[PDB]
């Protein structure tokens, strides 16, 4: 290290150094304490390679609660072999690592490798936190909302009622009848200290995996349902239902039924009822 | 494809009876429901009645509950409105509509029929020629049509030769009769050199009158 | 701050003569880089790291203050303005320029821009042929009559940007990684700033600006 | 059961977002409709229920709200979208409609073509007398004609008529009529129309004298 080049502290001027000057002049008992600054300081990858090597010498096993906050543009470099032996327990550190992981505008559609080493960090955290917190899911669905319907039936059921609130119906697009049956009650048990219009607003997202016994009970609240929220419904919850029941649900949203006649929960329920019964709907429907 | 022609709309003296028809073309009739809507001439909209797919189940608006009487049929394919003890309020254009759903929208309508009510008898029009008594090269001339009933008079100039320059206004009712007026603006050199006539007909009075615009002093 | 005095102002070396041009420094210096510009076009990497030649009659030598470039056998193809750039303290400064009269990775910028004094403009600089988020992007000012002055730079990935404090507030360096096209935003223009502006990529382990761009002159009236 | 549309009449430019509003007194879930009317011709149907487009309607249209306060939008007007739009409800009997919103085009300002016509010699002799007034081809639609006879004002026995907006030159025109008998036509001599518009502070005057 030359006379006048000994790093007095972290500054702009360090960028006009080289790879070999950094290892001889920079202190390791400094780089830890003051780290937040280096995120604003544009170093070359070659200079960051040396900085990554300088902290390897100080913290060899993992990296404390302290270090991972200002990790920034190194999360990308870090490979699963060392990530395994990490610790977090802070909602803050999370967002930072996920913001920079959102530095992939290469393939806006799944490029045949959507999630590599982030996969690990997540499973690494959920074990650390214990369960899946209300707070926790909010910040996850903010980077990956579709991850909810990209779990296995198991991990879905280890999920308490007070962590359904953080769901809006944007998450439950690519969900099949199996995964919705798991989530359904958890909602009905979460939103049980409630009633009326305040009740329905939230419940609408899941109603695809619900039973006849609670289609009856909905009608007697004079509630309104759309047509898009009828194509969801399970085949076998629909067929016990009378004319007046359907008309006390879809009600105003019914007119455009004619168009969606040859589709899932309709094409059969039409035939099931009487000809006369359908003609009182005055929507031009056949079979009886 | 999907038509509905209203017919039977005439003038009637106050208190007089009259019936309407809407003959449908395009739809399976048995398997939809219908309505009757009237437009307060010029400014407004309002609903009259509704019938069910059965037609035991009728609905009505309070300014006609018991005066006006809906009725329907499959075989002759005709919606029937019986409007009895009429008054001048009722004087409107009635639109026959097909309810797109059972208590839903009105999605399709008819080109529309007018009904008139008035103590006013059929009077032929008086046509008068309007001549100015101005430098900037654009003269303005006019055909005013006064003391006529009912509507319409079909007014043009020179049997549909002079089109750009015309300003026929809406006729407005006073003392039991309408008072239509018209302008026309040609070049200050084109008149009175070329002869200008206004053509004002009233199929009501079978009247076809021609008034030539003389420039007097 | 460190400012460099070149000599001579206008050299007149003959074909078949040994000549030495000097670049004496105010304070003691670490390393040095020499460049070469043909009037109108972009400069090119000639010498770097004191003596280490880039990719065979030229050379470089010195210690502390005294530092000099030397030509062995002068020809009729070595007639250009020669400059000296220092690499020690923030910020980066070039020499005034040594003129030599004989005794007898593509970085495409936007078109030349004209505006009114008291308004703003954005000029662009697109790259392709290398991984864009590992190297930098550097902006320099070639004025009429004066020399090269380094404005600032930016590491695209991180949005991280440093400036020569001379230009903090006149200069706004912005980037979009998707198209790999870096922007400079010059705010409120004067009859002084009517000059040329070059975007350049920094080399491996900060070994000078080995590639320079086209050139977007600016005009203010 | 009330149903209120806002505004009275709206005027905007081709390619500007049009905002029409429909209120009620009592809540009406989503039993509300939207209908387009062409001058003296059939009404067309649009949105059939809150956010539901009728078969064959351009997607530029957009029906929104729920409960009581509703909205109809048109992103980027087109030339065939100028019409009297109507908001209706069907939750309860009776069906109710709104005050309809007359949505017009916008050109720059302009002043009228005031002309006058004292009575035809046929009329003058027959038993009547009408003093006419044509204030043609002006913008906007609002205005202030005012008659004067022998200096003093007259407000009584004045008919008036405006045409709808014109589709070629985008101007409203106006017929005012000062109807009398042969008598007070003779009695008072002078005759005037003071057309006051937005364009001018002090009015455009067309005058004559009976005899001269």
């Amino acid at each position: 290290c030359p006379s006048g080049k000994k790093a007095r502290e972290i500054d702009e001027s360090l960028i006009f150094y080289k790879k070999w000057e950094l290892e001889a002049c920079v202190d390791a008992a400094l780089l830890a304490t003051q780290m937040d600054r280096v995120n604003a300081i544009p170093f070359t990858y070659e200079q960051l390679d040396v900085l990554k090597h300088k902290l390897d010498e100080l913290y060899p096993q993992g990296y404390p609660e302290s270090v991972i906050q200002h990790l920034g543009y190194l999360f990308l470099k870090m490979s699963p072999e060392d990530i395994r032996k990490w610790n977090v327990t802070s909602l803050e550190t999370l967002k930072a690592l996920l913001e920079v992981n959102k530095g992939h505008e290469m393939s806006p559609q799944a490029p045949r490798r959507p999630l590599p080493q982030v996969a690990t960090l997540i499973d690494r955290f959920v074990k650390g936190r214990g369960q899946l917190d209300k707070d926790t899911l909010d910040t996850l669905t903010a980077f990956y909302p579709g991850y909810l319907c990209s779990l296995s039936p198991e991990e879905l059921s280890s999920v308490p009622p007070s962590s359904i609130w953080a769901v809006r119906p944007q998450d439950l697009d690519t969900c099949d009848p199996r995964q919705l049956d798991v989530l359904y009650p958890k909602a009905r048990l979460a939103f049980q200290n409630m009633n009326g219009s305040e009740y329905f607003v939230k419940i609408q997202s899941f109603l695809g995996g619900a039973p006849t016994e609670d289609l009856k009970a909905l009608s007697q609240q004079n509630v309104s349902m759309d047509l898009a929220t009828f194509m969801k419904l399970r085949t076998d919850a629909v067929l016990p239902l009378t004319v007046a029941e359907v008309q006390k649900l879809l009600g105003p949203h019914v007119e455009g039924l004619k168009a969606e006649e040859r589709h899932r929960p309709v094409r059969d329920w039409i035939l099931r009822q009487r000809q006369d019964d359908l003609d009182t709907l005055g929507l031009g429907l056949q079979g009886g | 494809e999907v038509q509905l022609l209203e017919s039977g709309g005439g003038l009637v003296q106050p208190g007089g009876s009259l019936r309407l028809s809407c003959a449908a073309s395009g739809l399976t009739f048995r398997s939809y429901a219908m309505t009757w809507v009237r437009q307060a001439p010029g400014k407004g909209l309002e609903w009259v009645s509704g019938i069910s797919v059965s037609g035991g189940i009728t609905y009505y608006a309070d300014s006609v509950k018991g005066r006006f009487t809906i009725s329907r049929d499959n075989s002759k394919n005709t919606l029937y409105l019986q409007m009895n003890s009429l008054r001048a309020e009722d004087t409107a254009v009635y639109y026959c509509a097909k309810r797109g759903a059972a208590v839903g929208s009105f999605d399709y309508w008819g080109q529309g029929t007018l009904v008139t009510v008035s103590s006013a008898k059929t009077t032929a029009p008086s046509v008068y020629p309007l001549a100015p008594v101005t430098t900037g090269s654009s003269v303005t001339l006019g055909c005013l049509v006064k003391g006529y009933f009912p509507e319409p008079v079909t007014l043009t100039w020179n049997s549909g030769s002079l089109s750009s320059g015309v300003h026929t206004f809406p006729a407005v009712l006073q003392s039991d009769l309408y008072t239509l007026s018209s302008s026309v603006t040609v070049t200050s050199s084109t008149w009175p050199s070329q002869s200008i006539t206004c053509n004002v007909a009233h199929p009501a009075s079978s009247t076809k009158v021609d008034k030539k615009i003389e420039p007097r002093g | 701050d460190i400012e460099l005095t070149q000599s001579p102002a206008i050299m007149s070396a003959s074909p078949g003569e040994k000549v030495t041009m000097t670049c004496s420094a105010s304070s003691s210096v670490s390393y040095m880089h020499w460049y070469q510009q043909k009037s109108g076009t972009s400069p090119k990497r000639w010498i770097y790291d004191t003596s280490k030649l880039a990719s065979g009659r030229f050379s470089g030598s010195g210690s502390g203050n005294s530092y000099s470039l030397t030509i062995s056998s002068v020809e009729a193809e070595d007639d250009a303005t020669y400059y000296c750039q220092q690499w020690s303290k923030h910020p980066l400064t070039f020499g005034s320029g040594t003129k030599v009269e004989i005794k007898g990775v593509q970085l495409q910028q936007s078109g030349p821009e004209l505006e009114k004094p008291g308004a703003s403009v954005k000029i662009s600089c697109k790259a392709s042929g290398y991984s864009f988020t590992g190297y930098t992007m550097n902006w320099v000012k070639q004025s009429h009559g004066k020399s090269l002055e380094w404005i600032g730079l930016i590491t695209p990935y991180n949005g991280a940007s440093s400036y020569n404090q001379k230009f903090r507030g006149k200069a706004t360096l912005t980037v979009d990684k998707s198209s790999s096209t870096a922007y400079m935003d010059l705010l409120s223009l004067t009859s002084e700033d009517s000059a040329v502006y070059f975007c350049a990529r920094g080399g491996y382990d900060g070994r000078g600006f080995d590639y320079w761009g086209s050139g977007t002159p600016v005009t203010v009236s | 059961i009330q149903m209120t549309q806002s505004p009275s009449s709206l005027s905007a430019s081709v390619g500007d977002r049009v905002t029409i509003t429909c209120r009620s007194s009592q809540g009406i879930g989503s039993w509300l409709a939207w209908y387009q009317q062409k001058p003296e011709k059939a009404p067309q149907s649009l949105i059939y229920a809150a956010s539901s487009l009728q078969s064959g309607v351009p997607s530029r249209f957009s029906g929104s709200g729920s409960g009581t306060d509703f909205t109809l939008t048109i992103s980027n007007l087109q030339p065939e979208d100028f019409a009297t739009y109507y908001c209706q409800q069907y939750n309860s009997y009776p069906l109710t409609f709104g005050g309809g919103t007359k949505v017009e085009i916008k050109r720059a300002d302009a002043a009228p073509t005031v002309s006058i016509f004292p009575p035809s010699s046929e009329q003058l002799t027959s038993g009547g007398a009408s003093v006419v007034c044509f204030l043609n081809n002006f913008y906007p639609k609002d205005i202030n004609v005012k008659w004067k006879i022998d200096g003093s004002e007259r407000q009584n026995g004045v008919l008036n008529s405006w045409t709808d907006q014109d589709s070629k030159d985008s101007t409203y025109s106006m017929s005012s009529t000062l109807t009398l008998t042969k008598d007070e036509y003779e009695r008072h001599n002078s005759y005037t129309c003071e057309a006051t518009h937005k364009t001018s502070t002090s009015p455009i005057v067309k005058s004559f004298n009976r005899n001269e």
